[PDB]
């Protein structure tokens, strides 16, 4: 998970 | 938005697709190509192809469970290209280049035909 | 084998189901969450839910165009992870983060489980 | 494009  | 993305959901996905159609798994369509007949899912053609796009949105197509291809377009162009919709790789090769390009040109998938006149320039 | 591969491909696949199901093109179910009806493409809600999954491939079941999930289910819940089948995105708040994860949990959704777990952990 |  990432910050898009 | 304070959104989190996951970044493999989207391979994920057409590789889960890829196995629905691999098990002929709620296929709603025979794709007629000379004496070949290729099964998949109207979106994913959809969602790859201008040609597709355009033939499933006609309010008559759309309910078509077969669909033929002009006589002229290749049966393994076309395999090549169904593999591709279904998993981002293309098995590009000297001796199927050409087949390839006409079947993307005529499919309406710009990045297909943009990596063939690539490799086609590389060559003269 | 001596394939190329598209990097963007699966993502613009995706970006592309997703804009059929914002103009409701060939959805072919809706799913049912108390009073509200979420209208959706079979194929991609197996392809990212064990629960559709399960559903979809059952004989009688693959053939209904309404499903009902159950009564304990929120629809906010569901709607963030609709949304998130179809955009990678997930709509994770302090408000939402235990419906997220229950529903989650029932869709058999492991990434968004994993992840859910994860941020609750973090604030105790 | 890339080599996978
Ligand atoms: O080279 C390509 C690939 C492609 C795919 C689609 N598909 C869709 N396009 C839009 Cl805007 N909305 C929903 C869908 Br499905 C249209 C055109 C093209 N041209
Ligand atoms: O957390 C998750 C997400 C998910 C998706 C599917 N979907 C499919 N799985 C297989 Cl093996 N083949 C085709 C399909 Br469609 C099955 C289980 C799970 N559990
Ligand atoms: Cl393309
Ligand atoms: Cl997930």
């Amino acid at each position: 998970w990432v910050i898009p | 938005d304070s959104c989190i993305q996951f970044t493999r959901h989207a391979s994920d996905v057409l590789l889960n697709l890829n196995r629905l159609r691999s098990r002929d798994i709620l296929t709603d369509v025979v794709i007629v190509v000379s004496r070949e007949q290729f099964r998949a899912h109207k979106t994913v053609l959809m969602a790859c192809s201008g040609l597709f796009y355009s033939i499933f949105t006609d309010q008559l197509k759309c309910n078509l469970s077969v669909i033929n291809l002009d006589p002229e377009i290749n049966p393994e162009g076309f395999c090549i290209l169904l593999d591709f919709m279904y998993t981002s790789r293309l098995n590009l090769r000297e001796g199927n280049i050409m087949a390839v390009m006409a079947t993307a040109m005529y499919l309406q998938m710009e990045h297909v035909v943009d990596t063939c006149r690539k490799f086609i320039k590389a060559s003269e």
